[PDB]
């Protein structure tokens, strides 16, 4: 006959819904927005351990890993947020007018704002000038003011924090697992046969950025290309790329700081002047690096889309939020044109040879300056970006894209960041929280023996 | 191929092997068990979750008399409703994870019948010590 | 001199004393352990601490096979290299301090052995109830 | 004003100066307040 035992410490996991903590590397009074100090030391080498002889099923689509950080960063924002300056006072009539200095004639993106500021002292007031852009002033029936006068007060980022994107890591609490594939060719949704268990993820950087995914992890095999539904064109689709192409962007100017005081105890700083000529900024992308890539990534699409021609479209229009590729650069939010980068299309038959390009050619972009930014695609916060002494540069390398799909023979692909939480779904593809149990219980010959 | 001893491997492995090969690394699993700012609330909500999730096992453990066993036979047999494979190829053809999937229905009977085996075990030990 | 019976001792008593003399107070440690605004926030980070590390110590000695026992012996032999010193002179010529101490480098091997051992323990005492 | 009704006290047409979305300027509004709400002084309320 045969009796029950039980057995304590069985490899069986079951899939939950648990919540996680942060860990980074120690970093040094220096503030940061991420507050990475107080995360906990990860290690030096962690754990991972390769399991064999297993498969399990994947779906990124309903990861909670995703939706629980999305709410995260918004609640680090906010905390950030509150023991800083708010611009109520600044919303008082502009005279502006064209500035003049002595390319240099189009000048009609800045402005020359003169307005009475309250000083340390309540009841006295003086007149102050500024410079600000044309996207965060609009007229009246000859005078301007702030866009965001009548939609909400909005705050400022103290210059004392800086909010670069340092990785970090999301790890659970004992009793839970996540796993991580490592199937090179996987897509989104499917069985992973090289599943490995670690103790908790790698370093995750988070990035903001609308049309192009910056600074990332690469593909290791080929081109990946994830999306929920491919036939229903409403759903927005990932692109991981193989091979990166470097993006360098910057602000050639050196615009003086100036700290104008509009109230006791609350001062903020703006742009005072300009010393030099007026120039535009611009994006600089390789040619053949884009036109290769294109190429490498229009073949793949044609498996998914047989014996269709591809082609690649500039955005439709309308919001300047989601039209033009949004990212960060020293703290100053920039807004680039992609017009050109999406100036082609594959064809699945004919030769593309990629000496006829020449080298050495670069594509020149053209972008503007916004320092009155309302996120999360929701109207119930602002902050204000102050400006920065002299000329920023910012150097990185482009890793994914957001596209789009929109009746029969060409197929057109547009970009467009629809959701914030793809950013973070391309780097949490391959990652699974899973709680662990324990018990086991299985029949044997053994039985318990009972004293007399 | 030099042989590894069972002790120096890795959280959940052997999970993809047959049952009575992880049967001998328990050790590793249950070693690993229990091990003001907006971080630190989360931090904190996750110490008292695995303090919870580990003393859910442990009582369960200590009505059934596995206190501190990690193998522990019982009194109460095994019906062939619940499983009617044979020994041979439950040990040797099969993993723990499929096992658990199979018999997750009757989870519910078999934890009841333990608590009233085990406590059925102390009442008549109990009268037995009474005739000294 | 009148006598204590070393019930009535205080915490962290006989510290100073010899390790032999020391063993006979193990009860009174054992009693101490598990004794909105801004106070509660730190005295509810200071509960689950206490409850944190009053579970550690029970999670190895549930593995080790003295779930409840004070003391217990086991089957694992002691290795000179960890410590030369005579049995006469470790119980009756030193204090528990310094015994700790001394022997720190070597408390990873001696943990690790102890549920090696305690689990062999388990496979072949189940292998002897097989063959009823 | 409008064309019991007779018994209309409870109820008071009051404007004020309210500023508008920029600071320096204000405009003239209306609205209505319950006389529970308000208080007279020595004709505002
Ligand atoms: C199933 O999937 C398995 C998993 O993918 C797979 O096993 C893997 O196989 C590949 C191919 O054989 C192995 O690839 C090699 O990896 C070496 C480096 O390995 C070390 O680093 C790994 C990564 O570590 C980061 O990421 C971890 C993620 O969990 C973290 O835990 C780490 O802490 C670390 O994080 C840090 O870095 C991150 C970015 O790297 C960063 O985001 C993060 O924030 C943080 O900063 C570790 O996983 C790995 O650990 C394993 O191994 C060590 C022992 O080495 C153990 O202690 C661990 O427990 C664990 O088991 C290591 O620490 C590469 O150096 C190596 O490159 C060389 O080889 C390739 C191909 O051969 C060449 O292309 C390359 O150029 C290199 O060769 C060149 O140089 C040599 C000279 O050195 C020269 O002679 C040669 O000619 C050439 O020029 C190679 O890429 C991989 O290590 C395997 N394991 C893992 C875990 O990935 C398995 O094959 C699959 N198939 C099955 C099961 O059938
Ligand atoms: C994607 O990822 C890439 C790779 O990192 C990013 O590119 C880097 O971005 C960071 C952050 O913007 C840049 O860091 C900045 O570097 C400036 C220049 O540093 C050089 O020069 C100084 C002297 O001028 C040297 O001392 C230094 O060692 C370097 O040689 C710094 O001036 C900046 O300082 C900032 O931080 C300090 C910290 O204390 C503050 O005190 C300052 O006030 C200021 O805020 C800053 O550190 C870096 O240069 C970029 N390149 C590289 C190769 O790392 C992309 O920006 C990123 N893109 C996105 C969208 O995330
Ligand atoms: C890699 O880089 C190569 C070149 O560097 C790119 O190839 C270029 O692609 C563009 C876009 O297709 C080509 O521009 C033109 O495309 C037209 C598409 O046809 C539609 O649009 C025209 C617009 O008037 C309509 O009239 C027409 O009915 C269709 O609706 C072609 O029709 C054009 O052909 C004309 O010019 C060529 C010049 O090569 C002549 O030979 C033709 O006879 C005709 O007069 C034109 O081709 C551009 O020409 C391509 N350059 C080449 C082949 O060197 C790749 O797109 C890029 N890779 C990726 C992935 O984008
Ligand atoms: C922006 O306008 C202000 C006036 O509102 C300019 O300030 C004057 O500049 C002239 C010439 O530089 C000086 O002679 C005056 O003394 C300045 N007066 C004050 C009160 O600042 C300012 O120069 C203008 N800046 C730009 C870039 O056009
Ligand atoms: C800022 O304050 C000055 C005075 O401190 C204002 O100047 C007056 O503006 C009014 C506008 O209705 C004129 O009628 C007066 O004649 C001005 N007085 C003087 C002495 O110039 C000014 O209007 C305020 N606003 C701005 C934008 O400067
Ligand atoms: C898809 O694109 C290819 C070229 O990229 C088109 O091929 C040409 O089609 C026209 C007719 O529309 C022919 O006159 C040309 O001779 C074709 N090119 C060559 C090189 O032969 C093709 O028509 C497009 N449409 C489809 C459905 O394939
Ligand atoms: C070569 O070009 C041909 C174009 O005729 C591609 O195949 C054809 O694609 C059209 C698309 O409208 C289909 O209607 C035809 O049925 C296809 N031909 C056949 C025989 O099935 C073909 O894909 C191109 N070659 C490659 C390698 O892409
Ligand atoms: C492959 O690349 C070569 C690299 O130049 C291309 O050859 C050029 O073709 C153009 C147009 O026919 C000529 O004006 C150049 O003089 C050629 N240069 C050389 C070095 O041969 C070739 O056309 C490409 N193959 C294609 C496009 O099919
Ligand atoms: C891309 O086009 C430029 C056009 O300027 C080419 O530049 C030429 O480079 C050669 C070799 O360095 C010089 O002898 C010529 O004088 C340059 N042309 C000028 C100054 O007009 C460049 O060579 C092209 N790319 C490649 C790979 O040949
Ligand atoms: C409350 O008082 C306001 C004025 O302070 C009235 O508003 C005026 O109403 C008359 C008649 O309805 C209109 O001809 C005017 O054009 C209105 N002027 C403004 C500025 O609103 C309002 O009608 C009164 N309401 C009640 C219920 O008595
Ligand atoms: C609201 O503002 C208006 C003007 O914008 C005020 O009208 C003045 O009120 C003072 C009261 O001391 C009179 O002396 C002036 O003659 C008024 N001017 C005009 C043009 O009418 C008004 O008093 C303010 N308060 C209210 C309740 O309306
Ligand atoms: C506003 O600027 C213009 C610039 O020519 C000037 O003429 C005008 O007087 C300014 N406004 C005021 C109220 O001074
Ligand atoms: C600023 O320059 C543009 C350039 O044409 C001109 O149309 C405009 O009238 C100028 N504005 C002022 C206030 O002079
Ligand atoms: C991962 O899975 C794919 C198919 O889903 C397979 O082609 C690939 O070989 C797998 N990776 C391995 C075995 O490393
Ligand atoms: C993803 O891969 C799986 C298995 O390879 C396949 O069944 C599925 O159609 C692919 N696409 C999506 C959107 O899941
Ligand atoms: C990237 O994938 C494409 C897919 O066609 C392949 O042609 C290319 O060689 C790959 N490059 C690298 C560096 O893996
Ligand atoms: C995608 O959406 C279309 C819409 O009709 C549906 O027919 C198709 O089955 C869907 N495919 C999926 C969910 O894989
Ligand atoms: C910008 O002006 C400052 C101050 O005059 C100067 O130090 C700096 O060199 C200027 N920028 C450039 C690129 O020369
Ligand atoms: C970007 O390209 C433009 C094209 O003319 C050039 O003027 C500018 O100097 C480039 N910027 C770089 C390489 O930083
Ligand atoms: C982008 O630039 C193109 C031309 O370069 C222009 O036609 C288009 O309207 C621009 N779009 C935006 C949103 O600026
Ligand atoms: C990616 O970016 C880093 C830093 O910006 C750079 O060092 C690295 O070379 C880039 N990758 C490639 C392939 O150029
Ligand atoms: C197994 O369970 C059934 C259902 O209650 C019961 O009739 C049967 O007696 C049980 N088997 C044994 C051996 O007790
Ligand atoms: C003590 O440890 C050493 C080092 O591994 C070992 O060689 C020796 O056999 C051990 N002693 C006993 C009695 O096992
Ligand atoms: C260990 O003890 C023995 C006797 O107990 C002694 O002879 C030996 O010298 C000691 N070893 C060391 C290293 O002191």
């Amino acid at each position: 006959n045969l009796w029950v035992t039980v057995y304590y410490g069985v490899p069986v996991w079951k899939e939950a819904k648990t919540t996680l903590f942060c860990a980074s590397d120690a970093k040094a009074e220096v503030h940061n927005v991420w507050a990475t100090h107080a995360c906990v030391p990860t290690d030096p080498n962690p754990q991972e351990m390769v399991l064999e002889n297993v498969t399990e099923n994947f779906n990124m689509w309903k990861n909670d890993m995703v939706d629980q950080m999305h709410e995260d960063v918004i609640s680090l924002w906010d905390q950030s947020l509150k023991p800083c300056v708010k611009l109520t006072p600044l919303c008082v009539t502009l005279n502006c007018t064209n500035t003049t200095v002595s390319s240099n004639a189009n000048f009609e993106e800045m402005k020359n704002c003169s307005f009475n500021a309250t000083t340390e002292i309540k009841d006295k007031k003086k007149n102050e000038y500024a410079l600000f852009y044309k996207l965060d002033i609009v007229p009246l029936n000859g005078k301007y003011r702030l866009i965001n006068c009548n939609t909400s007060a909005c705050t400022q980022i103290c210059p004392k924090v800086t909010f670069e994107p340092i990785p970090i890591h999301y790890c659970a609490p004992a009793g839970y697992a996540i796993l991580k594939c490592n199937n090179k060719t996987f897509n989104g949704t499917g069985p992973c046969n090289n599943v490995s268990t670690v103790q908790c993820t790698h370093g995750i950087k988070p990035v903001v950025s609308t049309q192009l995914l910056l600074n990332g992890s690469l593909a290791e095999k080929e081109i990946i290309i994830r999306s929920e539904n491919l036939t229903n064109n409403a759903k927005t689709i990932i692109v991981h790329l193989n091979e990166s192409v470097g993006i360098v962007c910057t602000r050639p100017s050196n615009m003086t700081r100036k700290s104008i005081r509009i109230g006791p105890g609350q001062t903020f700083y703006a742009l005072g002047d300009i010393i030099g000529d007026i120039r535009q900024p611009h994006c600089n992308i390789s040619k053949q690096n884009w036109n290769r890539t294109l190429q490498q990534v229009g073949r793949k699409l044609a498996e998914h889309f047989p014996n269709r021609n591809i082609t690649f479209n500039h955005s439709s229009g309308g919001d300047l939020e989601i039209t033009t590729h949004s990212f960060n650069c020293r703290g100053e939010f920039f807004y680039c044109n992609t017009s050109g980068l999406f100036n082609g299309t594959y064809h699945p038959n004919g030769t593309y040879n990629e000496t006829a390009v020449n080298s050495s050619d670069t594509i020149t972009l053209q972008c503007r300056i916004k320092q009155i930014i309302n996120m999360w695609q929701e109207v119930g916060r602002c902050m204000y970006a102050p400006p920065i002494a002299g000329n920023i540069t910012c150097n990185s390398n482009i890793t994914g894209l957001l596209l789009t799909r929109d009746q029969t023979g060409e197929e057109i692909f547009r970009p467009g960041g629809g959701d914030m939480r793809d950013n973070w779904r391309s780097e949490l593809y391959k990652y699974k929280v899973v709680e662990i149990k324990p018990l086991g219980i299985a029949p044997t010959k053994c039985k318990r023996r009972v004293v007399e | 191929a030099v042989g590894i001893g069972a002790v120096f491997l890795g959280f959940l492995g052997a999970a993809g092997s047959t049952m009575g090969a992880a049967s001998n690394t328990l050790t590793v699993q249950a070693r690993q068990l229990l091990s003001l700012g907006v971080w630190g609330f989360k931090q904190l909500q996750a110490r008292v979750l695995a303090i919870e999730r580990y003393l859910e096992v442990q009582q369960l453990l200590g009505i059934w008399g596995c206190s501190g066993k990690l193998i522990c036979c019982t009194n109460v047999p095994w019906n062939s409703t619940w499983s009617n494979r044979t020994q041979e190829d439950i040990w040797n053809n099969m993993t723990w994870m499929e096992w658990e999937r199979e018999i997750g229905n009757y989870t519910h009977t078999i934890y009841s019948l333990l608590e009233e085996s085990q406590f059925q075990q102390e009442i008549n030990e109990k009268d037995l010590l009474a005739l000294d």
